[PDB]
């Protein structure tokens, strides 16, 4: 089920993308 | 880390920020800045933040603690900036864009709003806020000077010779004169405010300079404000004295061969607080300490794998 692995991947990458202020 | 009373630090093309120390010329942090080139940095007067700005962001990055990442980013113009800098207590920033604005930015999360737009018909390449942090240089793409006071609201403009860009421009800390230099060379030099009292803004020019065949294209002044030097494309570093406007000392890296053809050329320089050893950035992917009485060179850091254009170097105030 590929939604699964996508949702997977954006949660993983969303943890570690917002740790900034712009 | 910065925990040191001196720090340094130079940028350039290979996408990084390189932090040393002037003890034996190695590397301590190299910060990653990438997707730009770094036009400019400036530390903090605080000396808690460093501040990088290329190609219309200006990321933060912190000094006391290790981290590789842009804590705080700038943006909203449309391109480069060309220089930053900051209130001497930390209040506001100072940021001249490419476009055609200079611009104010608040350094506080809170609806103050103290900043305003500066808006001239040319790109802008120099901004220089004025040591009673009253008044601003603008230097942009068409020879003018647009001295601007954040009192009021009115500017003035000054033109010294049309159809050439003027680079860079400078006040000594002590208040005496302003220099500026122009994209063939010329470095006028202005008598600065008198007018302590109510910012009368008074300027006469004293001198022109006549050197720098080539392209002339960062000028300083010393905190002792009695040294000034200039940088130019032909690969090398004049220091001139503010007593009759004469050659101090000479500088080069020149090899002497014709088989370079300008190799590199001399981007940025900065004075310590004693105005006694200079550290200049040259684009050989290295940057070097150099005295102003002896000529030669004391010290290199080449850890750097492209050009560097900028390069800060604050010490403390005793000196």
């Amino acid at each position: 089920s590929n939604t699964a692995q996508r949702l997977e991947r954006l949660r993983k990458e969303r943890q570690n993308q917002i740790k900034c202020k712009n | 880390v910065g925990s040191d009373p001196v720090i340094l630090a130079t940028a350039g093309y290979d996408h990084t920020v390189r932090f040393w120390q002037a003890h034996s010329g190695i590397c301590t942090r190299t910060v990653q800045h990438q997707d730009s080139q770094v036009n400019a940095l400036e530390v903090t007067p605080d000396r808690s933040m460093i501040a990088a700005a290329g190609y219309q962001h200006i990321r933060m990055y912190d000094l006391n603690s290790n981290n590789p990442n842009p804590i705080i980013s700038y943006d909203g113009v449309n391109k480069n900036i060309a220089s930053v800098g900051f209130h001497e207590d930390g209040r506001w920033m100072y940021t001249g864009g490419e476009d055609c604005t200079a611009r104010i930015w608040d350094l506080r999360s809170r609806n103050l709003q103290c900043q305003r737009i500066f808006q001239v018909n040319a790109p802008i390449n120099c901004v220089c806020l004025h040591p009673n942090q009253a008044e601003l240089i603008v230097g942009d793409q068409s020879g003018a000077i647009h001295i601007w006071d954040l009192k009021t609201d009115h500017n003035e403009q000054l033109i010294p010779e049309p159809e050439v860009s003027i680079t860079s421009a400078h006040i000594d800390p002590d208040a005496s004169y302003m220099a500026a230099v122009n994209s063939t060379g010329n470095c006028y030099v202005w008598n600065l405010t008198g007018g302590i009292g109510d910012e009368v803004t008074q300027l006469i020019p004293k001198t022109k300079i006549p050197a720098h065949t080539r392209y002339a294209l960062q000028c300083r002044f010393s905190p002792d404000s009695t040294l000034l030097a200039t940088c130019s494309a032909d690969q090398t570093c004049k220091i001139w004295r503010t007593s009759n406007f004469s050659l101090m000392t000479e500088l080069s890296i020149k090899s002497g061969n014709p088989g370079e053809s300008s190799r590199g050329w001399m981007w940025g320089c900065a004075f310590s607080g004693d105005s006694q050893y200079i550290v200049t950035a040259s684009s050989d992917n290295l940057a070097r300490l150099w005295c102003v009485e002896t000529g030669e060179i004391k010290r290199e850091y080449g850890g750097h794998q492209k050009a560097v254009v900028c390069l800060a170097f604050n010490d403390s105030v005793l000196g």
